[PDB]
């Protein structure tokens, strides 16, 4: 079972710069998924492949890095991009990382 | 030795072990091929199932 | 108008069957391999099972296997899951997810489009 | 105020021919799959024959195909079951049962509405 | 042929839980009937589909299962219950179950 | 008295068109597929065409394809067998052939039910 | 004797419907894929959509995918494109292709047949 | 083309064994049938899925084998059992043998 | 209810062909390896075959290599074994076994689940 | 994406030979089809799984290579020859190349 | 071939506990299994990978060893347990041992 | 029963391109690696080509490195050779060859299993 | 036809990952070793990683030590790199290198085949 | 390049006693395989691993030797024993011998 | 580390012979490689092994030396090689040199 582990809670105004990470506790080779959920709703895919943005996904959201460490990084916070954000590898099973909340300072 | 040489060897046995895993991989593509034969097969059974619905 | 629509939700005792069905719109149904995943209430996201696009494997999580089975009827665009022998443990909203994988990708991808979710209570 | 009415039964010899029928009243007889139904003495049931709403499929049980032959006049709603070279095995209660499946099932139905019932025995 | 299977009796109180249960030996999905049959009369259709009742079926009687195993409840068991209950497929052919009587205790 | 009677044989020249028939008894025509068999004087068995139980999908041998079309009216129960340009290849004895598979084979089955069979002669 | 006819084209303004047709005639029309293929003017070939024997799965370009549906009637024999949220890039000669493939080449095969080909005219 | 070929011909007495036999150009799993034909009349099937017997078939017919390699046996060889035997293939397409003619010897 | 279920066992003679199957339930068949195990009778338990998941690789004991062969048709979660060439050695009750290895195993694993067995008796 | 190249243009006084060219960015295990284009006119097949003709195609015409080179070889050009022709893959999806063009020197 | 040896017979009352070997010709890299089969039964699996456990086998089985020398330990011997017990490896091929007849003292 | 039979030989002029073909029937073929040997008219044999089990490695011969492309596909058990630029000292007999090594040589072994072998003609 | 091509590049801030890709062809990749081999603009060349043919041995240089990690698919015949702890010192040109030793030297060769080189550049 | 050297002919009466020879230019060890092939005839493998004779292949033909220099011998030479004898190593490339030819004498 | 060091700079006319030197600080036994790089271009590979030209090199590219002294020598050069020359040794590690900048007179 490859562990999936994120930071807590992440506190940021609106228009900074949230920087998310994840870390593997193996290697997964750039088989890693973003998802956003809000409270209520379904998840939903940001990224995809480590890197790649989905369909309707905007500039804003970018991801990097490869094996063990990935990073979200949401450029220019709005008011809407406030929602807890998870993580998963697609590599050996389907895990899932427990979570960042993102909160308003 | 880091300087030894990377090349296959030629001579290694190309044959499959039998002891290697027979079961699935889980995280293999799961969706369709587009290229796949998409005509009908001509022995597919042309006999009508009873189980259809008889209804008009 | 990619959709996935979830039903049979709702409260079943603790040892009894519930059947859950997923209704597929907007896309080739028969082409893409379904997942289900699972949300305890204030708990993240688990993974339950994987059917192929024309249902020839499966695979089910360990917390799942055995008791339920995932199928799939690409007539009418349906993904079903059979859940038997329930516990308070799997007291969740259950997802339907698409397998957002390129056809071409040899590894499976991301789960591209969810459902709206349908909730489903063990309890006496 | 759904009915179907069977009649024809009673006690013929072993080989000799027996026509059943089936009067339906209630419903739109010309749109339904009929099905006919064997209960053995003692014994559970047994499905025998199907026949399309219109009367161009015929389904017959292994142990009746050949035998029997099940036929229908759509213009004063009857249903006919045909019986030929009648065994011992063929003594027992035979029911008339309209198909229970949505016009949009595809897939057929359970039996909705069932007929009386008529004793055929089969003795010297 | 898809062979049907059902225990062969079961004895219950009025007022009881009654579960009866049904096995087929390949897949059948979501395509099986309950019929409830008196000694001397015509069989009468419950459910179909697996979990949906008849027209005139009362809500104490429920069904669950789909595939292989499947399973009638029946709460609050009443006088007029006490009948032999049928298990049929109608997936690859229209087979019946040998029967559950079900016998006052 | 599963019967099937070939028709509309004779002679005919090089290059004209020829209509077989087969009328079939005996068994619900609507819900087999059926093919048509040939057999050239000394030669073996060769298969013709196939046609299912709908009239929907055609299938035809190479040496065939294109000159030949089948085609059934599941009304009265008769196969047809529309060949053009016939060559002084197609003399042989033409037989009306019925699909002996299960209806749950999954896979075709072999000619149960063979025709009296019918002459066609192309020479000048 | 083997053809496709193309219809259903015009001026449309952006942002607009349109539906092509494809009749097809000469060869069994249920047992085969079918193609959409298309050619701007002064430009090359661009593959469209695909669409199996009886309709199950559908593939399309990346250029057309959610915008574009194909669909059958093979009753009929007749191909449908529905082409909707219009483009100036749109603007082309629009084929209708047969799969060329042996009905046991297990990959598909080339375009076989073509239509003589619709043209489909996007502005304002 | 799955290409079928049976042997040429054989002769034998009334009463004894025929041991037919027949080989596939490529793999037909459990998908063939044997025709027994006499002259002036047409093809009447004996074996279908080389291994069950048709309707009204004596128990002296008997196939068995599949993939590439099957046999026809005939035990007790009758006046009736002088006839022209056809193998045929229903896997790939409808491809029959040239037929092995038995003899009064 | 994982299950292995094992048929067409018998007396044949010496140099005769027989075919055995091995029906699979309550798991996903398509996706495991499967073996034959032969024990003969007062004696210890010999491996016979191995299929791969999809049927790509195949692999026999030196003592039915060349005369045996395993096959499966995961449509109807079977397996197959057709010995042909018969001996008196080959006399033992013959199991259908499950690869009990882990997904990720690399090495492949031990005989999980066996199947009854049927008993295979060749002598004049 | 496969992305298939052919010569641009390509000059050819009638009777000569004409090779012309086409390369696969990946491999194409005998994948690939030639068609012939005229002027108001839709393409036609001519050769497919890299060097097997098609019905009416006369014998003139001919194909050969595999993986990611091919060849499309014209013997004794004649006046109905002069027309585009294009390279098309038909393995991973169905790409074109963009033609080249036959013109009377 | 990898052959695989085994102590023949043993004798232990009940309650007591059963001390089972095995050794290999060559090493099996804890790629060993043991089997319980009772007479007229299928074998069953005990122990896979030298030291687990199957799904509902009791705690009392507990095997241990790598390489060339294993043992399967029965601590409390109960009335269930008098069978014999096959060593397998699945290393190099699949081989099994001559079995070990446990027996009532 | 184990065979190999080659295909695709004949005439072809220097400088052009030309692909042989190998079926395999009798063994597993997709867990064996198989060779390419050449043996010129009057000459001796010469080694060709290799390739694994899985088509992952292919080793050549000095005489024919860069021209010569050596390649499977396992599920049609075929092997494939593209020999282009030919030259007119490619003339010879090709001959398809099986590694008849054990699975647990480490060393590869001979040419157990060879095909009927197949001519090529380089001239003008 | 032997090319390696490297992509991937681009400009990244100091301490943030970069993915680099070498695309082989006209060759068997997986036959042999891989070398990545930098350039700083300006600068001499500078080994920076060696693979196995098979991926089972890995040396890095004792400047990209554990920040750099190395990696190879012989299924899709690429080789990748990945840049972590990036650092402005590591703007520079990669080269995809292939070690052109004889498979039988036992002591490495030369880097016989370069790619075209992707350009990173690391400042803010 | 390991080169292989045979001598150029032998003539044997039947019924003698024949002595092949193949030296090789480097050490084989024990890769050798012996072939016999008849004119217009693929070859035919006899001994592998320079001593183990093929499936189906007399106990007359015998091999030995390792290392440079090895030897067949056919004992009892027959009819159907008159052909072209190959040898070929298999430890560094696939080099084969020049053959040796035995002839009626 | 082994450290190789290279000439910084030498002007030769058109049709006149280079000569270049390597020096290692330790021993290569004839594992010393040179390299052809234009500006813009990757490097080209010349000499392999100290003495061995590669595949797509004039005859006027020549090298010499082994242990610590090495020479590259270009016979009556020519306008295509005029460019960096760098030298590599592989015995131990992989190292480069500065380079050896040929330049017009």
């Amino acid at each position: 079972i490859v562990m999936t582990q994120s930071p807590a809670t992440l506190s940021v105004s609106p228009g900074e710069r949230a920087t998310l990470s994840c870390r593997a506790s193996q290697s997964v080779s750039s088989n890693l998924a973003w998802y956003q959920q809000k409270p209520g709703q379904a998840p939903r895919l940001l990224i995809y492949g480590a890197s790649t943005r989905a369909t309707g996904i905007p500039a804003r959201f970018s991801g990097s890095g490869s094996g063990t460490e990935f990073t979200l990084t949401i450029s220019s916070l709005q008011s809407e991009d406030f929602a807890t954000y998870y993580c998963q590898q697609y590599k050996t099973w389907w895990t899932f990382g427990q979570g960042t909340k993102v909160e308003i300072k | 030795n880091p300087n030894a040489n990377p090349n296959a060897n030629p001579n290694a046995n190309p044959n499959a072990n039998p002891n290697a895993n027979p079961n699935a991989n889980p995280n293999a593509n799961p969706n369709a091929n587009p290229n796949a034969n998409p005509n009908a097969n001509p022995n597919a059974n042309p006999n009508a199932n009873p189980n259809a619905n008889p209804n008009a | 108008q990619v959709q996935l629509v979830e039903s049979g939700g709702g409260v079943v005792q603790p040892g009894r069957s519930l059947r859950l069905s997923c209704a597929a719109s907007g896309f080739s149904f028969s082409t893409y391999g379904m997942h289900w995943v699972r949300q305890a209430p204030g708990k993240g996201l688990e993974w339950v099972a994987l059917i192929w696009h024309d249902g020839s494997k499966k695979f089910y999580s360990e917390s799942v296997r055995g008791r339920f089975t995932i199928s799939r009827d690409n007539s009418m665009d349906t993904l079903y899951l059979q859940m038997s022998s329930l516990r308070a443990e799997d007291t969740a909203v259950y997802y339907c997810a698409r397998d957002g994988a390129d056809y071409f990708d040899s590894t499976g991808g991301a789960f591209d489009i969810w459902g709206q979710g349908t909730m489903v209570i063990v309890s006496s």
